[PDB]
């Protein structure tokens, strides 16, 4: 969860 | 209010959460003509003005604007389409913040880093002012952008080791978006966008056939026939010239085979993916041929029952 969701945030710009 | 808007060329897909925490989805076909529509009886029409130009939502007109291209991402029609989707979602008109989408090759430079220029062009498009006739439009406040394809793999990528990589194949109306993404979304091996390879290949061919069969309609009606291709009675109710049903079905079948072969050839250019996912409205048409072509073991192939919504759902799970 935490690692993936973390990285997911680079998809939001 | 924060609304997730995967604003595709063919259909706007919306996802958002209610006050009581329930998650809602809405789809809205992008069929608009450059003229106001006429209301007769109980028909509520949606007539818009943007930059001195008039539009109406029109699902059947053969003159509906054809939107199958990259330019549409930053176009005026896009803004109309998104406002219309909001106005038909069931949400009360308001200010909203939205998270919309760009195609891979618009969202990313050749290095897989954000193309801030294009990303900003996207946000600015939604600043264009628009009027609904005899009514209020939503106001679009904060706009953030995400890439297409990738966000849909969110759940699956979670239970995937950082060594495995997932090929996410997004087939839309205009564009084939392919991404290969490492587990835990720890990296992006490769992106790929082909804006000349969409289901519009088929839509266009079906539209022409329908016109020959004296059923002149919009791209949307043609898609409606593609969706119901397996239902012979539906075909018989919709297609006026009963003597020319095979012309539509065969034109559809040949363009499908073309679609398939073109998509498969594109796959040959990726390598080292351990998992394969197929998303988008196009998923329904290509998923069998993909699974077969990739020799991926059954358990590593991913296909939902609502492929058209995979992306906007992933945007939601990530950003809400
Ligand atoms: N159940 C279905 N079966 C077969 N085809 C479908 C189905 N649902 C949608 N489609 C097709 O898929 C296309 C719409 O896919 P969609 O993924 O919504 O495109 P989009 O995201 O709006 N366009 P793009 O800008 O290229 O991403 C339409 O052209 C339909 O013909
Ligand atoms: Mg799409």
């Amino acid at each position: 969860d935490e690692e993936t969701k973390k990285n997911a945030m680079k998809l939001i710009n | 209010m924060l609304v997730f808007i995967d604003d595709g060329s063919t259909n706007i897909k919306l996802q958002w959460q209610e006050s009581d925490g329930t998650i809602k989805q809405h789809i809205s076909p992008n069929s608009f003509k450059r003229e106001w529509a006429v209301s007769f009886g109980d028909k509520k029409v949606f007539n818009y003005t943007l930059n001195g130009e008039q539009y109406s939502f029109d699902p059947i007109s053969p003159d509906a604007v054809v939107t199958t291209n990259i330019a549409w991402q930053y176009s005026d029609v896009n803004v109309v389409a998104v406002h219309h989707a909001l106005l038909t979602s069931g949400l009360p008109v308001s200010e909203v913040d939205i998270v919309c989408t760009l195609p891979l090759t618009e969202y990313y430079d050749r290095n897989n880093q954000p193309n801030t220029e294009n990303i900003e062009r996207k946000k600015a498009n939604f600043r264009k002012k628009i009027t609904l006739n005899g009514g209020d439009t939503f106001t679009i406040k904060d706009v953030k952008v995400m890439p297409e394809s990738i966000p849909a793999g969110y759940e699956v990528l979670q239970e995937l080791d950082e060594a495995d990589s997932l090929l996410i194949i997004d087939l839309g109306g205009t564009t084939l978006d392919i991404s290969q993404v490492m587990g835990k979304l720890s990296g992006i091996s490769k992106i790929y966008g082909d804006s000349s390879l969409g289901v519009s290949l088929v839509t266009s061919a079906v539209k022409d056939a329908l016109s020959l069969a004296r059923t002149k309609g919009s791209s949307y009606l043609a898609d409606d026939i593609i969706i119901h291709r397996k239902d012979n009675n539906y075909l018989k109710q919709r297609i006026n010239d009963e003597n020319k049903i095979s012309i539509v079905t065969e034109a559809m079948n040949e363009a499908l085979r073309k679609l398939e072969q073109r998509v498969l050839n594109t796959l040959n250019e990726f390598s080292g993916y351990t998992h394969v996912m197929v998303i988008g409205g196009g998923a329904e048409l290509i998923c069998d041929a993909v699974k077969k072509h990739t020799q991926i073991r059954d358990e590593r192939f991913f296909k939902t029952n609502n492929s058209q919504y995979d992306l906007v759902n992933g945007m939601y799970l990530i950003g809400n």
